[PDB]
């Protein structure tokens, strides 16, 4: 829900 | 002069500026002298001069110390054990789960009829049958499996697969009675319907309970690093050709606004969601699809008013839904609505846990309301009667570290998949009764190369610069000594209120037992470890607390003799690249190697870049007067240190040529301009570039950062 940066 | 030296040169662009309103300044123009490198791969010859220039001197360096090898061949040996998930009960009265008997590019799925699960997962391999082979999609095993659905009748499965990587998808359904052969060649997806779904950025596929077809969100047709913009959300007939689906929203207003729909489980009422930034907030309508044909000819309703709250639908009982929501609640709570009296608003079921964030919430065995808790970094089971609300107890409360749930509403029974920095993923078995219920170890993931026994996690807490009590995790081997001599790897993110659970990783533990190191997971602000006021304390104007968190735990760690003053390795990932980039530029004499992969750097031209306007709601606007002074003292790309109180650390920045989430632009221009702000080292800052991961790649991107920390920190492999 949203987009995230993640890693 | 150092013999790795020089570095590849960059054009600069001298003239290149942007003048951005500030409150205490009027103004600030602000110099960008690689600004070109905005200009994606594709499209620019100056970017792919410097792409292919950087991606040179940075192999050559890494290939020339023999231990990247040595790395590689420990890893690959190492990460050989078979991996499963937890049993996923689905309507075609089969179990699925995840499979790798090891060095597979992609988990496969398989699966077995409900009755035969006891002969799955066993010494003789996976048993039950394979459905579903990713490896199969393309030649070097790149394309991945984005997602997947069940039909409601069981006979349809919808999935999404990304070829090259590329955060663009299309969606494909197969029958569920045409599972993929182990005889079929690799390069081609045997056995699919004529579906194709494309022009798809994110999985989100729902269907009607007449197994019909199912919605999806998706973007005009298009490498390119310009914003995600025009989000709509189609309806898909089954056997039709994807020119057929029927559009279901556009709000060509507000382009930058991300849509989608969820179904109840009944599939009678379908709810509307929009988010116009990363914040947990959302506009909100519900129509009753008994009412409507499906189209923009839909009665929407609204469930609450606009960008107060985000709700996700948990189950529903006829008119009644219920809903996960953080309406007045900020560490989410569940609540209930009637849609026959949508004027009386929601009703709270479970009350907000001020203490513990609530991720989860789903029903088991007909009225077992299952909530998943954060609280002191890790998950918590709490079920509840679904009539009353009533406390019914906590289960698997001994175990510490994360579960992933698995089980549907008609099913007396869930499989929990358990995982830690120690424990690798044991699945239990919880079988619900008439007053206490039953709990069964299934199967357990064993590494053979590896003695878990030697390891432990410790949990400490530490004052950050504010006094704030920060906790910590700390993997290390039960007989390194805490005599001030051990290296450290430090991993973080701090932000969107994602935590920092205990997570396996074979490779972490891997490097504590080679280099007899320390592996040190501060629960930094920004995170959702002690709930949404966490992250609150750590975003905006308040982000420097994330930086001074982190860089407090490494004071901590040296001050207690946990480690080496000259030993500090840190790393972060996207978000987690404003941490180590910020924490470089801030305390560059507290570490000695940084780990950036994916990273965010440049906190001025963010919003520009595909998704990157959503990050205003965590960062801040650039572009607003106020919160361009708080985003300016740190944006790391502007904050670079003079040389001369700064010995700057050996830093390697990890990116793709083309990457939609985080755009390569921000490593691009950081390196460029690290490697201009100090010319001659004397530790070496490169980029490593490739042009739902491999396992290969994974290995030879741990390969390149494990050797570059062990070079740069000065560390012997004792093996
Ligand atoms: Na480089
Ligand atoms: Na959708
Ligand atoms: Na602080
Ligand atoms: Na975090
Ligand atoms: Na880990
Ligand atoms: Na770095």
């Amino acid at each position: 829900i949203g987009v995230i940066g993640s890693v | 002069f150092p013999g790795w030296g020089p570095y590849p040169p960059v054009e600069r662009d001298e003239t290149s500026a942007i003048t951005y309103s500030s409150k205490l300044h009027g103004s600030v123009t602000v110099r960008d002298p690689y600004s070109q490198l905005e200009v994606p791969f594709e499209d620019s010859e100056e970017t792919k001069a410097f792409v292919h220039s950087q991606r040179k001197f940075a192999r050559t360096y890494l290939d020339e110390n023999p231990d990247r090898e040595a790395w590689l061949e420990t890893l690959k040996k190492s990460w050989n054990y078979r991996r499963f998930s937890a049993l996923k009960p689905e309507s075609d009265g089969h179990y699925y789960f995840e499979y790798n008997d090891g060095l597979q590019s992609q988990l496969s799925l398989y699966r077995v009829r409900m009755g035969e699960e006891d002969t799955v997962l066993t010494e003789s391999g996976p048993g039950g049958e394979l459905f579903f082979n990713p490896n199969l999609l393309s030649l070097d095993g790149n394309a991945a499996l984005t997602g997947f659905v069940m039909s409601p009748c069981g006979n349809y499965w919808a999935y999404g697969v990304s070829e090259h990587g590329s955060d663009w998808m299309s969606i494909y359904v197969r029958k569920t009675s045409s599972p993929h052969l182990p005889s079929q060649e690799r390069g081609k997806d045997p056995g699919r319907m004529n579906d194709k779904i494309r022009h798809v950025r994110f999985f989100i596929v729902s269907w009607t309970s007449d197994s019909k077809g199912f919605f999806y969100s998706r973007y005009p047709p298009e490498k390119g690093n310009a914003p995600a913009m025009n989000c709509m959300v189609y309806y898909h007939r089954i056997g039709e050709d994807q020119e057929s689906d029927v559009l279901v929203h556009e709000d060509p207003e507000h382009p930058f606004w991300i849509s989608s729909v969820q179904l109840t489980p009944s599939g009678r009422y379908i709810l509307f969601a929009a988010s116009r930034d990363a914040s947990h907030t959302q506009l909100v309508k519900i129509a009753d699809l008994h009412e409507n044909d499906i189209g923009t000819n839909m009665k929407w309703k609204n469930l609450h008013d606009p960008w107060e709250a985000r709700f996700t639908i948990v189950g529903d009982e006829g008119s009644k839904i219920y809903f996960m929501t953080n309406l007045k609640a900020k560490n989410y709570k569940v609540a209930t609505f009637d849609a026959n009296h949508p004027d009386e608003g929601l009703t709270t079921l479970i009350a907000e846990d001020p203490n513990a964030f609530l991720v989860s919430a789903s029903i088991h065995a007909q009225d077992k309301l299952l909530l998943v808790y954060l609280r002191n970094a890790s998950h918590e089971i709490h079920i509840r009667d679904l009539t009353t609300g009533k406390p019914l107890g906590r289960i698997f409360e001994d175990l510490l570290g994360q579960f992933m749930v698995s089980g549907r509403r008609q099913d007396n029974d869930i499989f929990v998949l358990f995982s830690s920095f120690l424990s690798p993923g044991t699945v239990y078995r919880y079988t619900f009764g008439e007053e206490k219920g039953y709990r069964s170890l299934f199967r357990a993931i064993s590494i053979p190369g590896l003695n878990l026994d030697d390891f432990m996690t410790e949990s400490v807490f530490y004052p950050s610069k504010d006094g704030t009590s920060v906790h910590m995790f700390i993997t290390r081997p039960k007989d390194v000594l805490l005599d001030g001599t051990s290296p450290v790897l430090q991993y973080g993110y701090g932000g969107f209120s994602l935590a920092m659970l205990p997570t396996f990783s074979l490779s972490t533990l891997l490097f504590c037992k080679i280099y007899r190191a320390i592996y040190a997971i501060p629960n930094i602000r920004g995170g959702s470890e002690y709930g949404e006021s966490w992250h609150r304390e750590g975003m905006l104007d308040k982000k420097q607390n994330v930086f001074d968190d982190f860089n407090a735990a490494t004071e901590w760690l040296i001050a207690n003799k946990y480690a080496s003053k000259d030993r500090i390795a840190i790393r972060g990932g996207a978000n987690g690249g404003v941490l180590t980039t910020a924490c470089a530029n801030q305390a560059p004499g507290l570490y000695r190697c940084v780990i950036t992969i994916e990273g965010i750097i440049d906190m001025l031209r963010f919003p520009k870049f595909t998704f990157g306007a959503s990050w205003r709601s965590e960062y801040g606007d650039p572009e607003d007067p106020e919160d361009f002074d708080f985003i300016f003292k740190y944006s790391p790309y502007h904050n670079i240190p003079p040389p001369g109180d700064t010995v700057m650390p050996a830093m390697l920045f990890f990116t793709a040529a083309y990457d939609d989430r985080v755009s390569p632009l921000h490593t691009f221009k950081h390196v460029a301009a690290l490697q201009h702000n100090f010319p001659k080292g004397p530790n070496p800052c490169l980029m490593r570039i490739d042009l739902g991961k491999s396992t290969q790649e994974m290995l030879e991107e741990t390969a390149d950062e494990y050797s570059f920390i062990g070079k740069s920190m000065g560390l012997t492999m004792q093996t």
